[PDB]
RNA sequence: AUCAGAGUGGCGCAGCGGAAGCGUGGUGGGCCCAUAACCCACAGGUCCCAGGAUCGAAACCUGGCUCUGAUACCA
RNA sequence: GGAUGCGAUCAUACCAGCACUAAGGCAUCGGAUCCCGUCAGAACUCCGAAGUUAAGCGUGCUUGGGCGAGAGUAGUACAAGGAUGGGUGACCUCUUGGGAAGUCCUCGUGUUGCAUUCCC
RNA sequence: UCAACGAGAACAGAAAUCUCGUGUGGAACAAAAGGGUAAAAGCUCGUUUGAUUCUGAUUUCCAGUACGAAUACGAACCGUG
RNA sequence: UAGCUGGAGCCCAUUACGAGUUCUAUCAGGUAAAGCCAAUGAUUAGAGGCAUUGGGGACGCAACGUCCUCGACCUAUUCUCAAACUUUAAAUAGGUAGGAUGGCGCGGCUGCUUCGGUGAGCCGUGCCAUGGAAUCGGGUGCUCCAAGUGGGCCAUUUUUG
């Protein structure tokens, strides 16, 4: 089957994506990235926990699928399947090659599999949930850590949900009526646009 | 030949700049060149006649000849342990006047004036530029002083 | 047996042994290759100088 | 506002007859269209070679003519008498103009001067106001201002309020 | 109605192209001097027609913009006698003839190059007198179609008979026979003296009592019968040769008044229900 | 392991861009007491799949899938 | 404050929606004998002044799109040189120097040459 | 002025032909790829043979040799307008 | 064969002429980074709208009507990317200039150029020009004759399989 992953751990080549040049690639192991509930709104799940890469390396598509399931199955059992939203933050866009009497004559490898190029301080997995269920968040990612090769940390987000606002700033801007919801995202309102496009409680300066 | 064409590797070098394609402004055609001026070569993608080879792009030479529609430019090219002074003709669209001695002429005429001017007075001065040297002493008025200190490390 | 080899190693050292020579700057530069119409006239002007 | 330069007027009437053949069928469609127009028609060669209609590329299949002047007004209202001077109200383009179709002989002009059949035809007429030249002249082309354009609503009224 | 990406990638054309008044392919090829002449300007003999006037100019190219050597108009013909028909073929000959004479007087050579005094239908070229060749200009026709009988070629003949050297061929003069490949000097001369208008004056007043009234009202107003073309134009020609020579728009609002009005619109909308 | 070949009617096969057939088999009448044989008609096609160029493709290049022959030596 | 002919720069000049304009100029506009031109006097060409500022044009407006600039991003990313520097390594650090880019925010929306002409 | 899109017209539809609007090229330019081009370098029409003669110079290759190819003049004869 | 080397010289020389270097001024670039909420391409998820009918069920005694359903499609967002993508855009490195081989006046030449002393250039004369940034220093400057070599290998950095 696959080689031991150590053959492909270190980032050593320029990116080699599938293209009109690279074809005949296999299909990646991971094909679903947001599992659990991706229908809840911004204001519901405010606490967020991340699993962050801490050394530059490749992460295979299989390893990234295995981590998804390990995190999913755990977080389901304790807090219920509707208590969390798991999002994979890395996509396997890099192709790997394999060179299978004949020696190093014409040694350019044919494609093997797919992997993701990760760097220091880069998020691998993110989970948003209620503050109460944060424990099953902490352990689910840690249980997922053992599916990844390198070094990873579990850093709790200073922001709200999966949005770019501090919990401090989002609440202030929510109570002031300056943030309109979107879904998983929030949309702060500014001082620009045509005046008539605003609803009469939403025009601000 | 011999492994590479005339316009090999000129994908980015010969392209026009972004939103600056199409029409060539009339200023390029109105500039007049004289044997001895300095000219900077930069190719125009649109004009496929009179083009210089890609080595001459971004180089500054002297005018040595003028025909209709073309200027003879004079670029040095290092080949081994020597410098060959290559002589090429490029169409006007591919050259622009240089400002490599803009300053020299303004300083030259400035030099002559002061030289004759101080000669009306006692006739010894030195019109030489000087590299920036060290600052003399001076007193600073006591005002608001803001302390700065190292910041404690924030984990995020 | 692998008989193709290329490198620029040592070549800048060889180039700079006897300097990167520049050609001598000359008063009365050469007119070879200029516009023949211009050059005939310059020759004729000099023929009839007093 | 009711400025007199704004009076709506037909710039052209175009008659189209599509056949899908050549030789004599389309040639006789030319004569009915010529004798209806009073001017030498033009043929329209095909494109894309759609074999379901049996047409090749660059082979003439249609015949149209673009009349304007008093021949247009005389010829237009005869077409509208055939339609009993009413239209489907979906017949009006969003921009400014409208069309309809008939079965030939119900106009005025004898049938078998050449022994030529009943060619149905496309009457398509385009309205304008004064000053549409500014988008059609060669020097200083420009968009006709919005207020000088004819909308579907103005064509609706032009049809009903007068002209009949 | 156009997307944001459309505007970001958009390139505008040269202004005189957007406004649709200059053909830059012709402009480059008209103005572009050979580099081994160094400043010798290429003078353009610009001839333009409005619906109601005729503009003529001798100009040459500069980086700051063109520079007029001499300008003339047909609305200043009433000075020399012609009152009506200031945009027709004959007027163009008068406007062209006027421009030639002014610049030749302005360049101090009109004595040397008189042109020819009696306008002839023949294609004319002035001789290289001696030591001072005649002034040279290029006909710059603009955007109009160059057609046989076009008035711009009426203007061309006037300048040639004024004493200018303009590169030309006779195939577009009025009277040229596209099927016989020869010039008809008689038809050309009739057009020069406005006789082609005269024929249409006769043709209406006979078979059209009212079309002759409305269609030539200013001619009739001033007492110029169709049999008074050759006489009347010749005088205008000889005359020209003998003497060639507050707030209503709103101002932009300041910063304060835009911010003033914007506060109102904001207060109005927020308070609007 | 690479590479040549070949995928078309139920089956075996032909098809040189305007472009679908040969044998046999199927279906309905006839002949016979009745079957075959014989006679008269009738109906058949994801042209292996996905592209791409092409007046215009089942045919021409590219990729994918399946059957067959091949060459793989000195140690 | 306007305009035309020819232009320079070639978006602060473009795009979208709107609103308005004294004079003069442009334009729209009337016609088809003539030159010319087309299926078609729509275009183009020619002759014309009966009307209209409706359009073109010009100028202004918009918490407009774009474009331009500024501050920030950020001494961050990166990167020249040095270390018998740390670390198993990936990588990172210090020393001597250089130093970006989007989001986000604030402001702005042309300048002008030659010739002839209009104001009032 | 293209690709394409919107709105319309007997048979007529997803698709035949016609009409108006939008249209920075999203089309086309013999062929690979890249670059280039919008009153063009694309399309249609007219007229044509500069795909001509003479020998030098220069650029790419490079030893600063030859060939191939290209460029800018000189001296002619023509095309087009 | 060119490069690198020796030998022979010769010609000038602290006037100047330079330089594997900086400073001043001025050109050129598309790699690192960045971007995608900018074109091309790849790619995750929702949210809001909506059709001239991609499809139907139900209501349509009808339709130039809809509620759902997978969804196109439209708008504002969102995760993640690119050796053979890119608006932007470094650090290092690249080119040119920093006078005596400069400037001016006068009067001549031209068969080139101009409407034209109009220019372009050159010639002769006569005047000026505190030497026009720092640092360092005699020169392959010129020429000839010729040897050996044309298997390389190693280290830090960038980098392909
Ligand atoms: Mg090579
Ligand atoms: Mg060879
Ligand atoms: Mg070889
Ligand atoms: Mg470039
Ligand atoms: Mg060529
Ligand atoms: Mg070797
Ligand atoms: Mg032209
Ligand atoms: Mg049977
Ligand atoms: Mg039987
Ligand atoms: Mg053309
Ligand atoms: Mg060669
Ligand atoms: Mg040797
Ligand atoms: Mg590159
Ligand atoms: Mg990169
Ligand atoms: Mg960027
Ligand atoms: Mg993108
Ligand atoms: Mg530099
Ligand atoms: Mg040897």
């Amino acid at each position: 089957g696959r080689r031991p992953a150590r053959c492909y751990r270190q980032i050593k080549n320029k990116p080699y994506p599938k293209s009109r040049y690279c074809r005949g690639v296999p299909d990646p192991k991971i094909r679903i990235y947001d599992v659990g509930m991706k229908k809840k709104g911004v204001d519901e799940f405010p606490s967020c926990v991340h699993l962050v890469s801490w050394e530059k390396e490749n992460v295979s598509s299989e390893a990234l699928e295995a981590a998804r399931i390990a995190c999913n199955k755990y977080m389901t059992k304790n807090a219920g399947k509707d208590a969390f939203h798991l999002r994979v933050r890395v996509h396997p866009y890099h192709v790997l090659r394999i060179n299978k009497q004949t020696g190093m004559r014409g040694a350019f490898g044919k494609p093997l599999g797919t992997c993701a190029r990760v760097d220091i301080g880069q998020v691998l997995l993110s989970v948003r949930c209620k503050e109460s269920n944060a424990v099953h968040a902490d352990e689910a990612l840690r249980r997922a850590k053992f599916k990844f090769p390198g070094r990873q940390k579990i850093i709790r987000s200073r922001k709200w949900g999966f949005t770019k606002f501090n919990r401090a700033d989002y609440i202030k801007y929510k109570s002031e009526g300056r943030i309109v919801p979107d879904g998983v995202n929030a949309k702060l309102l500014g001082v620009h646009g045509p005046i008539a496009k605003r609803a009469p409680g939403q025009a601000i300066l | 030949p011999a492994g590479h064409g005339l316009r090999s590797r000129t994908r980015d070098l010969f392209a026009r700049p972004f939103r600056k394609k199409g029409y060539i402004p009339l200023t390029t055609y109105l500039r007049t060149y004289k044997v001895g001026e300095h000219v900077d070569v930069k190719v125009n993608g649109a004009v496929h006649k009179g083009m210089p080879h890609k080595f001459y792009h971004g180089r500054t030479g002297r005018v040595w000849n003028v025909t209709k529609r073309a200027i003879g430019v004079e670029i040095n090219k290092q080949v081994g342990n020597r410098i060959i002074k290559k002589r090429i003709h490029v169409r006007v669209e591919h050259v622009q006047p240089s400002r490599c001695n803009e300053e020299f002429l303004q300083r030259k005429l400035n030099n002559d004036k002061l030289k004759a001017e101080a000669k009306v007075r006692g006739e010894v001065i030195s019109t030489k530029r000087q590299p920036a040297g060290p600052k003399p002493g001076f007193m600073v008025e006591g005002t608001t002083i803001e302390t700065v200190t190292p910041i404690p490390y924030d984990v995020v | 047996a692998k008989s193709k080899n290329h490198t620029a190693h040592n070549q800048s050292y060889k180039a700079h042994r006897n300097g990167i020579k520049k050609p001598k700057r000359q008063r009365q530069a050469s007119t070879k290759g200029m516009d023949p119409k211009f050059l005939r006239n310059l020759r004729y002007s000099r023929k009839h100088n007093v | 506002q009711l400025n007199p330069m704004r009076e709506i007027k037909v710039q052209k009437l175009v008659l189209n007859i599509s056949v899908g053949e050549s030789g004599d069928r389309l040639t006789r469609a030319a004569k009915v269209l010529e004798q209806l127009s009073g001017q030498s028609p033009v043929f329209s060669k095909a494109r894309y070679t759609v074999r379901s209609f049996g047409i090749r590329r660059n082979e003439k299949i249609a015949c149209y003519v673009t009349i304007r002047g008093e021949k247009a007004m005389q010829l237009l209202e005869s077409g509208l008498k055939v339609k009993e001077y009413e239209l489907l109200r979906r017949n009006f383009s969003d921009t400014g103009c409208f069309g309809f179709g008939i079965q030939e002989h119900i106009d005025l002009g004898m049938k078998y001067d050449p022994s030529t059949g009943i060619y149905g035809m496309d009457f398509f007429v385009v309205l304008e106001r004064a000053g549409y030249r500014v988008s059609r002249r060669r020097r200083c082309k420009a968009r006709v201002g919005i207020h000088q354009r004819v909308t579907k609503e103005d064509a609706m009224k032009w049809f009903q309020v007068k002209y009949e | 109605q156009k997307t944001r990406a459309y505007s970001k990638r958009f390139q505008v054309k040269f202004k005189r192209r957007r406004q649709g008044k200059t053909d830059y392919r012709a402009r480059l090829r008209l103005t572009n001097q050979d580099k081994n002449k160094y400043n010798t300007p290429k003078y353009r003999f610009v001839v333009r027609f409005t619906n109601k006037d005729v503009t003529a100019q001798i100009v040459y190219a500069t980086i700051a913009g063109d520079i007029v050597m001499a300008a003339a108009y047909s609305h200043e013909l009433p000075r020399y006698g012609l009152e009506v028909g200031l945009t027709n073929y004959a007027a163009a000959y008068c406007t062209g003839l006027l421009l030639a004479r002014r610049v030749l007087k302005c360049r101090d050579l009109d004595q040397e190059y008189e042109g020819n005094v009696e306008a002839t239908g023949e294609d004319f070229s002035v001789e290289p007198a001696d030591e001072r060749r005649p002034f040279r200009a290029l006909l710059d026709v603009g955007l109009i179609r160059t057609t046989t009988g076009n008035r711009v070629f009426g203007a061309l003949k006037g300048a040639l008979d004024g004493g200018l050297d303009i590169p030309h061929s006779d195939k577009r003069f009025a009277g040229f026979k596209k099927d016989e490949k020869q010039l008809d000097a008689e038809i050309h001369r009739k057009y020069i003296y406005g006789g082609h208008v005269a024929d249409y004056m006769k043709s209406l007043a006979d078979e059209e009592p009212e079309k002759y009234q409305s269609h030539f009202s200013e001619y009739i107003k001033k007492g110029i019968e169709a049999d008074n073309m050759e006489a009347l134009y010749k005088k205008v020609h000889a005359a020209i040769r003998a003497d060639p020579t507050k707030r209503y728009n709103p101002k932009k609002l300041t910063y304060e008044q835009r911010k003033a009005s914007l506060v109102e619109r904001l207060n109005a909308l927020n308070s609007s229900a």
